[PDB]
């Protein structure tokens, strides 16, 4: 029912709001990332050099 | 409108001498009729609100 068409027409909007947050300041550690950790399960491990 | 009245008394003595009846026609009546309009008016940005 178009009446209006100012304020209260359309009713249940989205109020202007989108699905993604913006982190103003970077503040990502690609260094970790890129860095691939790896498993032990035991607690007697040995390296060579 | 109506028909006619009684008039009471109704003798007669041989002989009407009436005056061409007294029909007393009906009466016409008329009525008009009006408009009714109920305008709206809305905006184009108000159209596509949730």
């Amino acid at each position: 029912n178009p009446t209006l068409f100012v304020s209260y027409d359309q009713n249940g909007k989205k109020l202007s709001f989108a699905n993604w947050i913006s982190v103003l300041s970077p503040q990502d550690t690609p260094f970790v990332s890129m860095t691939g950790k790896e498993s032990i399960n035991q607690t007697i491990f040995s390296w060579q050099t | 409108d109506a028909l006619a009245s009684v008039d009471g008394n109704n003798a007669h003595v041989e002989g009407s001498r009436a005056e061409d009846g007294e029909m007393k026609p009906t009466v016409i009546k008329s009525n008009v009729t009006q408009i009714l309009r109920k305008v709206v008016r809305v905006s184009d940005t108000a159209n596509t609100t949730a």
